[PDB]
């Protein structure tokens, strides 16, 4: 009918707006933050996708966890995650944030950042290249594109 | 006479009664004092402009300058007593009863 | 007296420039020959009406018409 | 007449934009957040430096209010007197600045 | 009702004075005083004093009430029946005065005031190729030599005084 | 009929602000050996629309504000004072022809700091209040030199009217007899709108940390409108254009080009230098700019008397 | 003549000097990474 | 390369050219094909009101010349 | 004590402002120049006690120029009678008082 068409077009509009202006915050913990800085370099140019460089935590959309999440750092990570306005997304970069990586069996390393925050995109590597993090960002954009919030609201 | 004169006199009287009855803070007294000056400014300016007294047009500028210097001195005194007591309350300025 | 100026111009040139500009501004209008021109340009600007005088009989200097030869002249202003 | 119409239009456009910016995510039903400055509960420390620069600005602003009618005042016939008074006023401005300078008034916010 | 614009502005002026004079909080008193100063500048502008109203905006509001609110932000740490009571009674005397003015077109409290619109007192002639208030202010450097001298000396002495008393020694 | 004039003034201001965001992103990218946004639209032409919609569907912060009244009122004042400082601008004919338009602009610019003060006080954070107080002090301290420079420049004009400023520069640009005032005015307007290398609130808390994304966007839009307005005012003051009374489009195109070049110079400045410290810019103002401003003010009072070049009062 | 009202009235000090009745502390959290505790005096 | 900033600058230039052109065209249209008359002083306003009264249409830009005198 | 330093020294520190009928810039007249001039030409040289009684009518004329209570009262009475006659319906306003006059110049 008409209402389903209207909510489908509005959903496409809001998903295009959200996926094309992803403002990231980056947790500069370890090596993978240096590789994030290298993706923000002129060669790969995160800004040209609408993805700004080092936005504020109070206005960012996607939060990137690039490095090792230790036991002394995890409550601060949760506190930063809780203050982000919705819609919020989390990208895990590298093995240390994915599952612990080299320091998985350590006494002071959280075995994956998914034990603290919900994670949408997992980027594998040690460090994953700037190409790989760019691919993960674009895959997150694809995930945002196929969201169906207004259709779900109309059907309920 | 005119009506806006009556309104400016009543505004001055309201600000004077506000100054003359302190509530808690010294800053509210300073605000009432400066509202009194503002009412004086408006009254004198209206009288001078309506009377076409050309050479009296410089008076409200001098009045504003002198009363703002007064207000600067008062703000400095308020800052000094706030540094002494930690607050600008008028009930702490009672050492000189004895 | 002479090396002091050089030292203070090497160290604080901004204050040297400020004081020099101030001294120029305070000693130049008393020295220029064009201040009198400003005086008689400001005093020759006709803001209000030139009210005529009743002819008693003895005013050879006061003209009876604007195009009459007698009266103030602004040829110095037209040439300068 | 036209000026206050323009003022009202600017005010109502600003308040319309602010109302839409506030109350439009209010129609969203996102979540309820609990949320349980580097200083936790420290009192604001009173600094004499910020008050000093504020009062210095106020006094210089007053002497600016005195200096303002110079473009109109330059058209007077008494040009020597007006020039002398203008130079005296700006010289008093400079002297007040120099007194603030020498007695360490502009210190740590130079 | 458009002929009563200065009267309506004066009503707003005195209402703001009642509001800020009730002393709810120093910052709210500052906000009410800012609004009252803006309305009073509107009164002066509608009377013909463009320069004096713009002085009110530039010096009183933009230059001095900034200092008042700036000092208010450095004290009076952030988080009544009396405030509401005096605000209500001040509004009551104000509106009673307005009704008694407009019902009989004359009033006496201390002086005798007339209830007609205040456009009657205006002058029927033109000022020529200049504004009278600007020439009156501009005569400060030509006529007011003594006024300039005493005002500038008082300002410099005020700078010295403020520097003296805030030092603490 | 007049409301059409008001609307065609105020809607292109918002359009120019959004495309100023896009232009600044692209120019900074091309100045940092990279590209700006070119994926969202053709050469990024659709980036402000997407960014605006995203910011207007963002979750609000919902702070524990001490006063919701001034929390509402601060963006109101910021946007109203950003939009109301355009009406006496001659383009070549001002929308509201004011006899004292220059001093009206000075009054509005002096009134603009209440948004910073109320935004700092409304947020419960004390560090936000401290940042707001520092920003207010810097803003008023540069208001001082703005006023002195404008006063000293106006002595070549003869009145406060903005339309006469075109007539004064009918022969030569005003940057030729007043270039030190032009440099000091440009730096003072750069520090007036809180821009680099004077944007201390972005360097190590802002005055609007607790504000929601929508009101933050409104504050930022007001700041960019202030930037464009200040550059247009500087162009009118020092780089006046040739105005044909039969073809106003010549003046409109000329000052549009000059003001766009000045705003691009603002963006060029913001990506070349490190930021100042607070005491360093206070030193730059109270101890470098102010004495030279006073000396040049005395020079430009005493100069037209000694040159027999008093500008006409009317 | 001391009364009941004038019972808490102490004499003034001999030198007429009354006693005057710390510094700011900031906790810059981890929001590489580093925490800082700053004792600041303005 | 660098010439790709030009569409954004062109859109900004159009949006800055619009208000001045609109203001000039509105002033010329609303004042009978002439500039909007400036009245900064009371003498110019008195001339304005005299011309409005002498127009016979209650409209200050309808200016009548030698066709009115006898 | 009122030490007349200005008259002793010959300086003019505040006499230019002290009255409205004095020397004003650009020969701008005030609204009540003539009344104030007549009142001053009365009161000069006779003291306050004699000037408070002798030609008080000049001061009454000056005060009536300054504040205009009698003119306002007369206009109020005329307008009140006009309003009463208009409401009771025995007065029709003329064309020139309703905006249909096409004024002189
Ligand atoms: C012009 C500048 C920009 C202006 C704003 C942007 C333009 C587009 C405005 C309409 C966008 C769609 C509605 C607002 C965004 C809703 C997003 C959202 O969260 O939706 C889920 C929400 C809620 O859906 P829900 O019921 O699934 O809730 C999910 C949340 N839980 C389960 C936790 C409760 O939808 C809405 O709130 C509907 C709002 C109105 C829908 C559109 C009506 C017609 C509009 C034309
Ligand atoms: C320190 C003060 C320096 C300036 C002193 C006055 C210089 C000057 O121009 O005087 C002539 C001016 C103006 O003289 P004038 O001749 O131009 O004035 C003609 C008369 N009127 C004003 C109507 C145009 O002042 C005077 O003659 C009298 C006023 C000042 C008297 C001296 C005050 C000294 C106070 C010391 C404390
Ligand atoms: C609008 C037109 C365009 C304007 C220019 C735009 C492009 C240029 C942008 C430049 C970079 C901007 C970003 C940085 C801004 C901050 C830095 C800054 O501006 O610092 C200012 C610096 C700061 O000085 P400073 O801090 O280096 O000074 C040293 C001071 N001590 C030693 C105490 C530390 O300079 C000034 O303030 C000077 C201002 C201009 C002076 C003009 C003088 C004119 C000549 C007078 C006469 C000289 C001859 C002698 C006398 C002769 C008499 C006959
Ligand atoms: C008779 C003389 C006074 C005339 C004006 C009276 C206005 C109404 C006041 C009623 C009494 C309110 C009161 O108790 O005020 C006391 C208060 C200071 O006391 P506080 O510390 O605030 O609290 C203790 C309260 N007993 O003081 C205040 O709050 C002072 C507030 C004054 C506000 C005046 C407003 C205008 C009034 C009409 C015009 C005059
Ligand atoms: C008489 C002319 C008109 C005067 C009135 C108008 C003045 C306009 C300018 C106003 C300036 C106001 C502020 C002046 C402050 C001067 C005092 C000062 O700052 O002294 C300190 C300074 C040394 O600096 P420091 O102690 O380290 O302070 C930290 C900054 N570095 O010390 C110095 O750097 C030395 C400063 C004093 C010596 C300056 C000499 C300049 C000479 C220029 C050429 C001559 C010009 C003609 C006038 C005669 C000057 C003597
Ligand atoms: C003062 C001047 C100010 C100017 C401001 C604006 C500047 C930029 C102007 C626009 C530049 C070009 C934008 C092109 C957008 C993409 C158009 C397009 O082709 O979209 C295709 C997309 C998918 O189409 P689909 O049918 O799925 O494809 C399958 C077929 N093989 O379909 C869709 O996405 C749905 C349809 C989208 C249509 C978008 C059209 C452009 C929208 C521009 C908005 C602003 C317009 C100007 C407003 C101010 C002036 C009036
Ligand atoms: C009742 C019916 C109407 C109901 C309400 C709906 C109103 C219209 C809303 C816009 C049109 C709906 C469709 C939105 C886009 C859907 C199609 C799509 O996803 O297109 C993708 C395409 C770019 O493809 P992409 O995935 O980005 O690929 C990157 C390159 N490899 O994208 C493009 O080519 C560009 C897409 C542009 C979308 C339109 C332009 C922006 C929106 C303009 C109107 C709203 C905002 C107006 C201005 C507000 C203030 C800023
Ligand atoms: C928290 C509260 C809300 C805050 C946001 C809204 C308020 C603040 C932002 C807007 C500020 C507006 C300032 C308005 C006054 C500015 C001065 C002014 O009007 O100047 C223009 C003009 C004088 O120039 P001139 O050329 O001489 O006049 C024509 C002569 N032929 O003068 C004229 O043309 C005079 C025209 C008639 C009189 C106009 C009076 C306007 C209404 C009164 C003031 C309104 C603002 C009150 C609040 C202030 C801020 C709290
Ligand atoms: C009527 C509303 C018009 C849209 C609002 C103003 C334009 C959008 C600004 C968004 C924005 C952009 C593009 C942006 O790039 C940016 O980074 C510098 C911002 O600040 C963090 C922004 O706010
Ligand atoms: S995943 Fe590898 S590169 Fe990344 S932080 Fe861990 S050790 Fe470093």
């Amino acid at each position: 009918s008409r209402g389903e068409y209207v909510v489908a077009k509005l959903d496409d509009l809001i998903n295009w707006a959200r996926r094309s202006s992803l403002w990231p915050m980056t947790f500069g913990l370890a090596c993978c933050a240096v590789e994030m800085m290298h993706m923000a370099a002129p060669r790969y140019d995160m800004d040209r996708f609408g993805v700004v460089f080092r936005a504020s935590p109070r206005q960012s959309d996607v939060m990137i966890v690039a490095g090792t999440l230790t036991n002394k750092m995890a409550p601060a990570l949760r506190k930063v995650y809780d203050q982000m306005p919705e819609p919020r997304y989390v990208v895990s970069m590298g093995s240390c944030a994915n599952g612990g990586g080299y320091y998985h069996y350590s006494y002071s390393v959280v075995r994956g950042c998914d034990r603290i925050v919900p994670v949408d995109i997992y980027v594998p590597g040690c460090p994953p290249t700037a190409e790989a993090l760019l691919y993960g960002i674009l895959q997150l954009q694809k995930k945002i594109k196929r969201e169906k919030r207004l259709r779900i609201w109309y059907r309920r | 006479m005119s009506l806006v004169y009556m309104n400016i006199m009543m505004a001055f009287t309201v600000s004077l009664t506000g100054l003359l009855m302190y509530r808690s803070h010294l800053m509210s007294s300073l605000l009432c004092l400066e509202g009194m000056m503002l009412s004086l400014f408006i009254l004198a300016t209206l009288m001078i402009l309506n009377s076409h007294f050309t050479l009296a047009s410089m008076m409200p500028i001098i009045l504003l300058v002198f009363a703002a210097c007064e207000a600067a001195l008062g703000l400095s005194l308020l800052v000094m007593v706030s540094n002494t007591y930690g607050t600008d309350y008028v009930q702490n300025l009672n050492l000189l009863q004895c | 007296v002479a090396a002091f100026l050089k030292n203070v111009w090497a160290k604080e040139p901004v204050l040297v420039a400020s004081f020099a500009i101030a001294g120029l501004a305070v000693i130049l209008p008393t020295l220029s020959p064009y201040t009198k021109y400003s005086l008689m340009i400001n005093r020759a600007t006709p803001y209000n009406y030139p009210v005529p005088l009743r002819d008693d009989g003895n005013m050879p200097d006061v003209p009876s018409h604007p195009q009459d030869p007698q009266g103030p002249s602004l040829e110095w202003l037209k040439r300068l | 007449m036209n000026l206050m119409i323009t003022l009202l239009t600017n005010f109502t456009l600003a308040t319309l934009l602010v109302t839409i910016a506030f109350w439009l995510p209010q129609l969203n039903v996102y979540s309820e957040k609990t949320s349980p400055d580097p200083m936790g509960s420290a009192r604001l420390p009173f600094s004499m430096k910020f008050f000093l620069v504020a009062i210095t600005f106020l006094l210089f602003d007053l002497e600016i209010a005195l200096l303002l009618p110079l473009p109109w005042a330059s058209q007077t016939t008494n040009l020597n007197t007006m020039l002398t008074m203008a130079l005296l006023l700006i010289f008093l401005l400079a002297v007040s600045l120099a007194y603030e300078w020498t007695q360490k008034g502009l210190e740590w916010t130079e | 009702m458009m002929t009563y614009i200065v009267f309506i502005l004066s009503i707003i002026f005195v209402m703001g004075f009642v509001g800020f004079s009730s002393k709810p909080s120093p910052i709210y008193g500052g906000l009410g005083l800012i609004v009252s100063g803006g309305v009073g500048c509107g009164i002066v502008l509608n009377f013909g004093g463009s320069f004096l109203g713009l002085m009110v905006f530039l010096i009183y509001l933009g230059g001095m009430m900034v200092v008042f609110g700036y000092t208010t932000a450095m004290a009076t740490e952030q988080y009544n029946k009396v405030v509401l009571g005096t605000f209500i009674t001040g509004l009551l005397m104000e509106f009673l005065m307005v009704y008694y003015v407009l019902k009989d077109k004359e009033v006496e409290i201390v002086f005798k005031f007339n209830g007609m619109g205040d456009w009657v007192i205006y002058d029927t002639g033109d000022s020529g190729f200049f504004s009278e208030e600007a020439m009156g202010i501009a005569a400060l450097y030509s006529y007011g030599t003594w006024l300039v001298i005493v005002t500038g000396w008082s300002l410099l002495i005020g700078v010295v005084v403020i520097m003296e008393i805030t030092r603490g020694n | 009929m007049f409301m059409i004039n008001v609307l065609t003034l105020i809607i292109p201001i918002l359009l120019a602000v959004a495309f100023l965001t896009l232009v600044e992103r692209k120019v900074l990218g091309y100045m940092q050996f990279r590209k700006g946004p070119n994926v969202v639209g053709p050469y990024g032409l659709l980036q402000p629309i997407a960014d605006a919609i995203k910011l207007f569907i963002k979750e609000p912060l919902r702070p524990a504000t001490s006063s919701i009244s001034m929390f509402i009122l601060a963006p109101i004042l910021a946007l109203t004072l950003a939009l109301t400082m355009w009406i006496p601008l001659p383009m070549p004919y001002p929308l509201i022809n004011m006899n004292l338009g220059v001093l009206f602009m000075l009054a509005m610019s002096s009134l603009a700091v209440y948004s910073i003060l109320w935004s700092g006080w409304a947020s419960n954070s004390k560090y936000a209040l401290i940042g707001a107080l520092r920003a207010v002090a810097q803003t008023i301290s540069y208001e001082v030199t703005l006023a002195i420079i404008l006063l000293s420049v106006l002595l070549m004009n003869g009145s406060f009217t903005l339309s006469t400023l075109i007539i004064t520069q009918e022969q030569v640009w005003l940057i030729f007899p007043a270039w030190p005032l032009a440099m000091m005015w440009f730096i003072s307007t750069l520090a007036e709108t809180n821009r680099a290398p004077f944007d201390l609130t972005e360097g190590e808390s802002g005055f609007n940390v607790e504000y929601a994304a929508g009101p933050f966007a409104l504050f930022f839009m007001a700041e960019y409108a202030n930037i464009i307005m200040m550059n247009i005012f500087t162009t009118t003051l020092f780089l006046g254009a040739f105005h044909n009374p039969y073809m106003p489009e010549l003046y409109t195109i000329n000052f549009t080009i000059k003001s766009l070049l000045l705003s691009i110079t603002f963006l060029w400045i913001r990506a070349s230098y490190p930021r100042f410290r607070y005491d360093q810019l206070m030193h730059l103002l109270w101890k470098n700019f102010l004495p030279l401003t006073l000396a040049l003010c005395m020079w430009h009072v005493s100069l037209p008397i000694l040159l027999s070049s008093i500008p006409p009062q009317t | 003549y001391p009364t009941k009202e004038t019972a808490h009235w102490k004499p003034p000090p001999w030198n007429d000097v009354d006693p005057p009745k710390s510094n700011l502390t900031l906790n810059f959290g981890p929001q590489g990474v580093l925490r800082l505790v700053m004792e600041l005096s303005g | 390369m660098w010439f790709e900033v030009l569409p954004g600058i062109a859109v900004m230039g159009v949006c800055l050219f619009i208000p001045g052109m609109a203001t000039a065209r509105i002033h010329r249209f609303s004042n009978g094909g002439r500039e909007k008359r400036v009245a900064h002083y009371s003498y110019q306003w008195y001339l304005m009101e005299r011309d409005r009264r002498v127009s016979g249409v209650n409209r200050y830009y309808v200016s009548k010349g030698l066709e009115n005198i006898d | 004590p009122f030490f007349d330093v200005q008259k002793k020294l010959g300086v003019d520190l505040d006499h230019w402002m002290t009255i409205q009928s004095a020397e004003q810039p650009h020969r701008i007249p005030a609204r009540c120049h003539a009344f104030e001039k007549e009142w001053i030409e009365c009161a000069h040289g006779i003291g306050s006690i004699r000037a408070e009684k002798e030609c008080k009518i000049e001061f009454e004329d000056f005060r009536e120029c300054l504040l205009r209570q009698k003119t306002m009262k007369r206009l109020n009475a005329i307008k009140r009678q006009r309003d009463k006659l208009i409401k009771e319906g025995k007065y029709t306003p003329p064309p020139h008082h309703s905006g249909q006059e096409d004024l002189r110049p």
